[PDB]
């Protein structure tokens, strides 16, 4: 959906539940970069985009990928939320469905009322720059 | 030799018969199905004076064969420890045992689980946290075994009945919990078993509530088979708060050990309900008055200071309480269990969010897609 | 080891006039010749001379590790004067300040060890300049976990929750207020204070960026959510 790959390292990890120690390998976060001449060889292979161009394309086609791309994200994965309880019990459910459900139910999240006075706080502070 | 084991060969009717074909094992020198022929002898409850006799030979066995895993070797000393009545002489057998069994598999959590199994007549507090603590240290690596976690437990649970911090014994049963695959054995002892579990983890202090785990699969079942007053009071501890009716149904239920705990509950019960008002609500909307609290509580104005700020010290909730109308503000929550319904109103929240991303963005774009080119 | 009994010389200089902060590690340094001892009675009364000073010295950065250092030995906590002195600090709230006259009441008559109400009431004007000074402590105590919590208050509450006069009130409020640990706002005819709070930029810093701090759990929120799904999924 993004940026490729994936990383998960090794960790016994437990469980709560006091099951004897079992290996769930853990994520981590993948980020891709370069030092010096690596930068040379794919910098020069794009030949594709333009770059950046800075201020004005970039930053709203970011607002559809990620945007767009967490909308899909979350819809696909609450889509297996709700498939893996229709289907593949047991846990499955448990553990952390309540837990993780709750912290999506941490927030819904309204005014009133200080949200109320973060609107036009927020329109005092585009005062300035327009 | 071959007398010593022909003396014993017949213990009573019927196992000579069998015995015929256990001295024939040995003939032909294979002393696997012999180990679980022998060991279902052993496992087979007799005087026992057959065991204690041929203890010898099996020692005999083990000397030269060098190699059997010292766990059939436990397996017959749990046996023989019963009849022998003296847990001492059994120790210096079994440290003996310890000290002249090695192999790749660590001997050393077996044999450790084995004291700490006989070390319940010592009676207890010298040696045992020092042996108990080096059962789980030498089982961190590799526990693939499954089987002696299980003694971890006996051990834990047997070091936990002095009483013994309750809040530590939701933790070593949970660990129990979680280490038999199959429970494999009457529910019968299992219904007070998760009984007073039930029991020292709704006591502990350090756990007030924990509803989520209160529905753990495996023990929803021996639940069913418990009365229903404790069930619908940790439904009280669930959600509640007060609910004084439950809360009260469960000293109609338990008389010992809760006339301790029992304003530690009605504490913990007391700060449950911050979490649940705020969180219950769509809101926020997330400041409250005193006339909620207080009432909800139902204690006096002077004590939701305390009652409010305790859970802000549990870290519940760090919220913050105005005096000027006795008004208390609450900030984030604390995540409690919650349901398929909720997932459902939950993917109602989230596509309401698809669809105004989705909206709006393309508007703007919409707009610029023109002069992109 | 003369020069370490030396210590028990100096303490009389530090902490005779105005230092309540120098006794704080060099009560400790005292603390280092009962470690050799081989002692009892001095050993014992060390040890409640030593944790029974953290009202002395005025609150500061310094005297949250400070305690915290001491505190968790298994030599200590047999006393049940420092139960009440640790569940004071921990966890705060509120407790009458009778029930702590009652407790720092009964070491006079408590001993076995006279050292601490030597040090403390074996002194009357140091002793009262100690009964005032716990009286700003446990004001203080109360104003610090207060004003946090403040929004506003009303003046009577405040009176009836400190055990105090309201003008008592204002006096503990004034010279709290000049020390500039907390920013106050008191006005006592209309019945409105109020204690806090930011007092920031605050139309960047505070809703812009604490707003988008949470709006970072937000973006990680599905990030965190599968990996947690995926972990409960794979091991059973």
């Amino acid at each position: 959906l993004g940026l490729p790959t994936e990383a998960y390292i090794s960790v016994e990890e437990v469980h709560d539940d006091g099951t004897p120690t079992s290996k769930t390998f853990e994520h981590v976060t993948s980020e891709i970069g370069a030092e010096e001449a690596e930068e040379v060889g794919v910098e020069h292979l794009l030949r594709d985009i333009k770059d950046t161009t800075v201020g004005t394309l970039s930053q709203r086609i970011t607002n559809q990928v990620h945007g767009l791309k967490g909308l899909n994200s979350k819809l696909l994965d609450i889509r297996s939320y709700l498939e893996k309880v229709a289907t593949g019990k047991l846990p499955i459910n448990h553990q952390i469905i309540y837990q993780l459900q709750d912290v999506f139910n941490l927030l819904p999240d309204v005014s009133l009322q200080e949200f109320v006075k973060a609107f036009y706080l927020k329109t005092n502070d585009q005062m300035v720059v327009v | 030799v071959p007398g010593f084991l022909q003396q014993s060969q017949n213990s009573g009717p019927g196992q000579p018969a069998v015995w015929h074909r256990l001295e024939e094992l040995y003939t032909k020198k294979l002393w696997h199905q012999l180990t679980l022929q022998v060991l279902d002898f052993v496992q087979d409850p007799c005087f026992a004076q057959g065991d204690g006799l041929i203890k010898l030979y099996e020692n005999f066995i083990s000397e030269f064969e060098h190699r059997v895993n010292p766990l059939s070797l436990v397996e017959i000393i749990l046996h023989v420890v019963r009849q022998m009545t003296d847990p001492n002489v059994a120790l210096t057998f079994l440290e003996k045992t310890r000290e002249k069994v090695k192999s790749s598999d660590e001997a050393v959590i077996l044999c450790k689980t084995a004291i700490g199994a006989l070390k319940l007549n010592i009676g207890d507090l010298q040696v045992t946290k020092e042996t108990i603590e080096d059962v789980e240290e030498m089982l961190n690596n590799l526990p693939g075994v499954t089987s002696v976690h299980s003694r971890f437990y006996d051990l834990s649970s047997k070091y936990y009945q002095t009483i013994g911090n309750h809040a530590s014994y939701y933790k070593d049963a949970l660990r129990f919990l979680g280490c038999v695959d199959i429970k494999d054995l009457p529910v019968s002892e299992q219904q007070e078993r998760a009984f007073t579990l039930g029991l020292a983890g709704l006591l502990g202090e350090g756990v007030f509530n924990f509803g989520e785990l209160l529905m753990h699969p495996v023990l929803e079942s021996l639940r069913n088979t418990d009365r229903q007053w404790l069930i619908d009071t940790l439904y009280a501890f669930n959600s509640g708060n007060v609910e004084r009716f439950q809360t009260l149904k469960t000293a109609w239920g338990q008389q010992p050990d809760l006339a301790a705990n029992e304003a530690q509950l009605l504490r913990k019960i007391q700060l449950l309900c911050l979490m649940e008002m705020t969180f219950t609500r769509p809101a926020n909307h997330r400041q409250l008055t005193f006339e909620e609290i207080a009432k909800s509580a139902k204690i006096t104005v002077n004590e939701v200071e305390l009652l409010v700020m305790k859970a802000l010290s549990v870290g519940l909730v760090k919220g913050s309480i105005d005096e000027v109308d006795k008004r208390v503000h609450m900030t984030w929550v604390q995540p409690r269990v919650l349901d398929l319904q909720q997932i459902k109103g939950m993917k109602d929240r989230l596509e309401f969010w698809c669809t105004d991303v989705k909206s709006m963005e393309m508007l703007v774009e919409h707009q610029a897609h023109d002069i992109l080119t | 080891k003369l020069k370490l009994k030396y210590y028990n010389l100096m303490i009389q200089l530090d902490q005779h006039e105005g230092s309540y902060l120098s006794i704080c590690k060099h009560y400790r340094a005292i603390y280092d010749t009962p470690c050799i001892q081989a002692e009892s009675e001095k050993w014992q009364q060390a040890l409640k001379s030593v944790v029974l000073y953290v009202i002395l010295a005025p609150f500061d950065n310094e005297q949250s590790d400070l305690v915290h250092r001491i505190s968790g030995d298994k030599k200590l906590e047999e006393i049940p004067k420092y139960k009440d002195l640790l569940k004071l600090f921990t966890t705060m709230e509120l407790m009458r300040w009778s029930t702590l006259v009652e407790d720092y009441g009964m070491e006079l008559r408590k001993g076995s060890l006279e050292s601490p109400a030597t040090d403390v009431f074996g002194s009357t004007e140091e002793g009262e300049k100690r009964w005032k000074d716990l009286k700003n402590r446990v004001v203080e105590h109360n104003i610090r976990i207060m004003a946090k919590y403040y929004t506003r208050i009303t003046m009577k509450r405040m009176a009836q929750l400190l055990d105090l006069s309201v003008d008592e009130s204002e006096a503990f409020l004034s010279n709290l207020v000049v020390n500039k640990t907390i920013f106050a706002k008191v006005d006592r005819l209309a019945g409105i204070i109020n204690f806090q709070r930011p007092k920031d930029p605050n139309n960047l810093l505070n809703d812009w960026s604490q707003k988008l701090n949470s709006l970072m759990s937000l973006v990680n929120k599905t990030t965190h959510l599968i990996a947690k799904e995926e972990m409960i999924h794979n091991l059973q």
